RNA sequence: CGCUCUCUGC
RNA sequence: UGUGGCAGAGAGCG
């Protein structure tokens, strides 16, 4: 209930005129103050709307002002071109700052002029620096000064940082203000002819400069940024690689004092255990090295707190290095070019001095995890081996990426990349030929995409046809579906906490054991990746197909093995100008359904064969292995106490074991910390990469002004729980500027708080941080019984291409694979389900929500509408909310800190109740009926077709499930078995569990099972209504949780619940 | 004191109630908040201290209030009672837990 | 339907509104298994 | 008279009158208010006499 | 004849219905209608006739 | 379970 | 009407 002030003074700040004139709206779900607030209304524009003084009413309608909710403020105010540099030019009085164009190796990615690269506009590209996002520099300029200027009368240490971010803002607008600001289009394009004057890199380094300087809040903080944004100017190549690269030799320093652990069975528990770091000496004179780089390239004070931090190694002043490994990479992205981003990997040097031995181990190994992976599908017969095509055509991704292709629905054209489509097109025209592999060879060579992430290279991205994927479904659907109930991937550590993704860094540590840990990013070019994979897995298949007797099954078989025939040689479509390039790229990368297993089974059997060597040298024992695609770590134990020349020495072998096989490797060896792409854990405690640049993107999305206010929010309390804290204000000022839309040239109109925290298809924040918010008031009800009215829209183009030849003929290929005894249920249903993917194509997205946005702005003009008693959660806890009571608690200190850059209040939750004992309602359609078609088939009706199905008779149910292939025997065991009423209630009760509110960023990582939090939520037990009383405690809880959040003090609760209401709410319940 | 909730806990936990049912013991919960426990052994000692009589007023739905009217009535002599209120006590403890 | 003494429809006691609503209940049950047999 | 409102609570109290499960329960409260005993007791009089 | 609704409300009363709990006794419910004991009665002796 | 977003290995 | 993806998990819409 603060935002709407920090909104009354942005609008009085940034238009300032006469002419400026400034129109609330109200509402109420009280009939008379409603009336009351069309009357405030009506009386408000007509006064607008004669040249009279609006002051005067502001008085007289004290109710409305006091009882009423504001919507929105209107604004009428002329064009008043070049307001920013009339505000700007006293923040700049500082001397503006010079380039180095001799800094970056090559030639386009120095921030010279434009014009001295892009002399033709014909040739000029923003894409090398687009932000790619739909809102200015000056739009941030305009925050930041409007900031600046309401913090210019405090005095405190709010004012040592308004002194800083002058400094800093100074720098920028000295840079801006030498050429000026440049002007976007109505795309938030920047033309040619604006920045032909300018420097190519002026634009990301200034949106760059201000996420950093709006994240300042100590002295440090503001050395780093002097010290990056002065740097950023220039350099942008060699920066957030250099400076983030010293940091996995750091986590080999750090001594644990107190531990958290994992399980096998994936459960927290802390260790008073104590382990040194047994850190060789080669490795500081690298570190040293990697200073001396740090030093060549321009940096001085972040050098210095590296070096004296190792004065004492303490792990107090150790989350600066965190700090400073997330401010790297808040500077933007390296858009370099496709060409030249290519021949990042598309180097190679492969030689005729490998081992044989290896190789054939290598191969022999994958063959064998292929097996195990696949030996109980491939002999028991199943389903989805036998019905790959089917099972792939209905798993096509909508987003795919399939080779551009002019199409035509009727009356149109089109230029889709989904291969959806495409296979629509192609069914008709009897090209559709899924057993006849294409060739991917010179006569059809490749295109790509562009990965973009700082601090790193930019990763290439394959873009194949629509019949490999056909071909890889099936069999990679079990390999992740077998493996899940296995060690060694990410898909077994995954929900979304610790006690998960690693959860076994920390329970084989000691002065016994080491682990070796290595980035292996770079290694999809080289000579292990080539031949051996593809033959290995070729192998497996032979055996695998020889393990089965079904022909569909080593048809499907077949064609994976074909596919990495073909893909054994593959060239790669890249143009340049005029002339095509096709390169020879014989190995593996992503674009693939095969890409993330395959690769883990690689790496898998590389670390395998590898550490079948040290054992020539060491005696140890193999306790963990983990491989998570292009990362590995493995822990081993020793007969002995570990030594710095023991870790050395085994370093150097590692090293050059790769070396063998002609493989680039930085060894890593360590006692207690490792370093991987996204996190890292020192001293027992886990630390993140808070790398998510908000202010610039990778690409353009599709989204429109509105939802990148809620990406823009969502990263910022990441990146906030994460450690990297942005100005909350500054967030604000950005989501009433992008949420802010123009009418006309001079009407503006601008929403409130109480628009974009409501629980809808438009949520953009909350009110308060880390908190979803409910409604108890009539007020959110009203708005949301009315915006879920507005949810359903449609789409003409989605109607007109459902109406088609292509889609029709689509719904009954599929169907016509089946059997042909229903035409009512299933083909709507298939069809009903391809529209939910259809919609993947942006204008039909860009249609339904310019049309929802039309249909939010003829009732955010004019007043509001009732909206006929549509049901939602909140009048749900409306009800649930009126017997409570609440008592003053004291929770003591006595669970241990082990995420320590959280804010405090978070951490004094966890440093109060526990951390995860993680649970699980249901993995899935768990329930009767989903498992058995799953079984027979692949298909996913809706639970909402299932609610329906099982309200009809008896006998077009048996119909239904005869023809899915299922025989008469097993219906009539359902049927006498009289199940149908009880998947009635199991499926009401997955419709109660459908609440996902238990994870946005705060309610991840809590407890709910803690003996702490559940002594306060004193909740008596009725029994017979197991939904109603999970659900009360359940949001006892989050009371409790939110009031901690938003208050730090804790509280008791108490329902003395009555039946009478468990009744009336059991039927609202299980609806919506 | 035990507070009002925790102790309604564990007759609850005890009592294994039923929220679809029309059941005779919801009526043991109303009332055992503080406030009226302090009025109770206010009234009592000042009572018999001042000999001023003291009326009942109870639900013979209820059957806790009967049960704890049975350890008033022994702490308590009988003629501190005015005697229809007690007499209507009495009758409904002997009607319906004894006989 | 429902032949309560509606003068007892008036209370907002807690047996009153139990009543009323398991009452309710009994009769949409009622419905529930009508509709199972006769479909 | 004794009032309708807490004997029908008192005797719904007593028997235990389920929502979940069918009863033979629930129809003993048919007819339980006032105007209907005085229509029984001006009933059962009115009829002797004459 | 009786009534079929009126009876049902009978049957159910001696098979007393919880919702959740899957008692078999709906089966004992199944085909009580109107006309299917007509059928019945006349196809008995139409039978025995012919 | 179908789509957008968050990053994730790519 | 000019186009940047595979799978893991977490939200928001069916």
């Amino acid at each position: 209930g603060k935002y709407n002030l920090i909104l009354s003074e942005y609008l009085s700040f940034i238009y300032n005129s006469q002419s400026a004139v400034q129109i609330p709206i109200y509402y109420s779900s009280n009939s008379e103050l409603e009336n009351r607030c069309i009357e405030f209304h009506s009386k408000c524009l007509e006064n607008s709307k004669n040249g009279l003084s609006l002051k005067k009413l502001f008085v007289e309608y004290s109710d409305v002002i006091e009882n009423a909710t504001l919507l929105s403020i209107l604004s009428y105010s002329y064009d008043k071109y070049n307001a920013v540099e009339r505000k700007l030019v006293k923040y700049a009085k500082g001397k503006p700052l010079e380039a180095d164009l001799t800094v970056n190796e090559l030639d386009y990615e120095n921030n010279k002029i434009t014009s001295e690269l892009f002399p033709t506009a014909e040739e000029y590209t923003d894409l090398l620096m687009d932000p790619a996002i739909l809102t200015s520099l000056s739009s941030n300029l305009n925050a930041v000064m409007f900031w600046l200027e309401k913090h210019e009368n405090d005095v405190a240490e709010k004012l040592k940082i308004y002194k800083r971010r002058l400094d800093l803002f100074t720098i920028v607008a000295s840079t801006v203000n030498k050429y000026g600001v440049p002007r976007h289009n109505a795309k938030y394009r920047y033309e040619y002819e604006v920045m032909k004057d300018k420097p190519y890199y002026l634009v990301t380094w200034a949106n760059s400069s201000i996420e950093m300087l709006m994240s300042v809040f100590s002295h440090e903080d503001y050395l780093i940024a002097r010290e990056l944004i002065v740097l950023s100017y220039s350099n942008r190549s060699t920066l957030a690689k250099l400076v983030s690269s010293p940091m996995s030799i750091l986590v080999a320093l750090v001594d644990i004092n107190g531990t958290f652990i994992t399980n096998e069975e994936l459960e927290l528990e802390f260790s008073n255990k104590y382990v040194r770091a047994i850190v060789p000496d080669q490795t500081f004179d690298e570190l040293k090295q990697m200073l001396d780089n740090m030093r060549k390239a321009g940096l001085t004070d972040i050098p210095k707190m590296i070096q004296d931090w190792l004065v004492d190694c303490s792990i107090e002043k150790f989350p600066l290095m965190a700090k400073i490994y997330s401010w790297s990479f808040h500077v933007g992205f390296r858009k370099q070019k496709m060409l030249d981003a290519a021949l990042d990997q598309l180097k190679t040097e492969y030689t005729e001095d490998v081992d044989d031995e290896m190789y054939r181990e290598y191969t022999m190994l994958i063959r064998d995890e292929v097996v195990k992976m696949l030996e109980e599908p491939v002999k028991h017969d199943d389903h989805l081996l036998q019905d790959s095509e089917l099972a792939g055509l209905l798993s096509m991704s909508s987003a795919s990426n399939g080779e551009s292709r002019q199409l035509k629905f009727g009356r149109k054209t089109i230029f889709s990349t989904k291969k959806n489509m495409h296979v629509m097109d192609d069914m008709a025209n009897g090209r559709y030929t899924p057993g006849i592999i294409p060739p991917v060879n010179v006569d059809k060579p490749i295109p790509l995409g562009r990965r973009d992430v700082p601090g790193r290279r930019t990763r290439i991205i394959f873009i194949l046809p629509y019949e490999y994927f056909i071909a890889q479904h099936a069999v990679v659907e079990k390999m992740l579906i077998y493996a899940k109930h296995t060690r060694e991937y990410a898909e077994f550590y995954s929900q979304s906490n610790q006690l998960l993704s690693y959860g076994d860094v920390t329970r084989f540590l000691s002065n016994n054991s080491m682990v070796l840990y290595t980035d292996v990013s770079q290694w999809d070019s080289s000579q292990h990746n080539t031949q051996p994979f593809r033959k290995g897995i070729i192998m497996g298949l032979d055996m695998l197909a020889n393990m089965t007797n079904d022909a569909r099954v080593i048809q499907t078989l077949n064609l994976y093995k074909q596919t990495q025939i073909n893909l054994m040689d593959s060239y790669v479509q890249i143009p340049d100008g005029n002339v095509i390039k096709k390169i020879q790229y014989g190995a593996v990368a992503s674009g693939e359904k095969q890409t993330k297993a395959a690769n883990s089974i690689a790496n898998l059997a590389l670390i395998k064969t590898v550490l079948s060597r040290i054992s020539n040298k060491y005696s140890f024992a193999t306790k963990i292995i983990r491989v998570d695609g292009d990362d590995n770590y493995a822990v081993l134990q020793f007969n002995t106490e570990v030594t710095k020349q023991m870790v050395q020495d085994v370093s150097n072998d590692v090293r050059e074991t790769y070396a063998r096989m002609n493989t680039k490797v930085k060894a890593l060896v360590s006692t207690v910390g490792i370093e991987i792409a996204k996190r890292y854990i020192a001293g027992g405690k886990i630390f993140f990469r808070a790398g998510i640049n908000l202010l610039n993107n990778e690409k353009k999305g599709q989204s429109t002004q509105w939802d990148q206010a809620a990406v823009l929010y969502s990263n910022y309390i990441v990146n906030r729980l994460r450690g990297f804290e942005t100005d909350r204000e500054f967030i604000l000022t950005k989501i009433m500027q992008m949420t802010s839309v123009a009418i006309t040239g001079s009407l503006r109109l601008f929403p409130s708080e109480r628009v974009l925290t409501t629980n809808s298809t438009f949520k953009v924040f909350d009110s308060e941080d880390f908190i979803i918010e409910y409604g108890t008031t009539d007020d959110e009800v009203y708005i949301q019984r009315a915006f879920m009215s507005l949810s359903s829209q449609k789409s003409g183009i989605a109607d007109e291409i459902a109406a088609s030849s292509t889609f029709k003929n689509y719904v009954s290929r599929l169907s016509e694979q089946l059997l042909f005894s229903k035409n009512n249920i299933v083909s709507r249903g298939i069809a009903l389900t391809e529209k939910a993917k259809l919609n993947s194509y942006a204008p039909i997205s860009l249609e339904k929500r310019r049309a929802q946005i039309s249909a939010l702005l003829t009732m955010l003009q004019k007043p509001v509408t009732f909206k006929s008693s549509k049901i939602t959660i909140n009048d749900i806890l409306r009800d649930i909310k009126p017997f409570f009571t609440v008592n003053e608690a004291h929770l003591p200190i006595q669970y241990q800190k082990f995420m320590p850059t959280l804010p405090d209040n978070v951490q004094y939750i966890i440093q109060c109740i526990g951390s995860r004992t993680y649970q699980i309602e249901d993995d899935g359609s768990k329930s009767a009926i989903s498992r058995l078609i799953s079984k027979y088939s692949v298909y996913k009706p809706s639970i909402e077709e299932l609610y329906k199905v099982i309200s009809l008779h008896e006998n077009e149910i048996q119909l239904y499930l005869i023809s899915l292939g299922i025989p008469k025997i097993d219906a009539d065991t359902y049927v006498g078995s009289k199940i149908y009423s009880q998947d009635k209630y199991r499926i009401l009760e997955s419709y109660v569990y459908n609440l996902l509110s238990i994870n946005y960023g705060c309610y991840q990582l809590f407890d709910f099972n803690s003996p702490d939090l559940e002594k306060l939520i004193r909740i008596p037990f009725k029994g017979k209504i197991p939904a109603v009383t999970f659900i009360l405690h359940l949001y006892a809880k989050l009371e409790v949780i939110n009031h901690a959040i938003k208050n730090g003090s804790w509280i008791s609760l108490f329902c003395n619940y009555p039946k009478s209401e468990m009744i009336k709410l059991w039927k609202k319940m299980w609806n919506i | 004191l035990v507070s009002t909730e925790a102790q309604i806990q564990k007759m609850s936990q005890d009592l294994q109630l039923e929220a679809l049912t029309i059941q005779s013991e919801t009526q043991f919960l109303t009332g055992i908040n503080s406030q009226a426990a302090n009025d109770c052994f206010k009234t009592l000692i000042a009572a018999m201290l001042s000999q001023r009589t003291m009326s009942l007023d109870f639900v013979t739905t209820n059957y806790m209030s009967l049960i704890s009217g049975m350890w008033l009535l022994t702490v308590v002599p009988n003629d501190m009672f005015i005697r229809e209120s007690l007499v209507a006590c009495q009758l409904a403890i002997i009607n319906t837990i004894i006989y | 339907e429902i032949k309560i003494a509606d003068e007892v429809k008036k209370s907002n006691k807690e047996e009153s509104k139990q009543l009323l609503e398991v009452l309710k209940t009994k009769e949409e049950h009622q419905k529930e298994v009508q509709y199972e047999i006769l479909q």
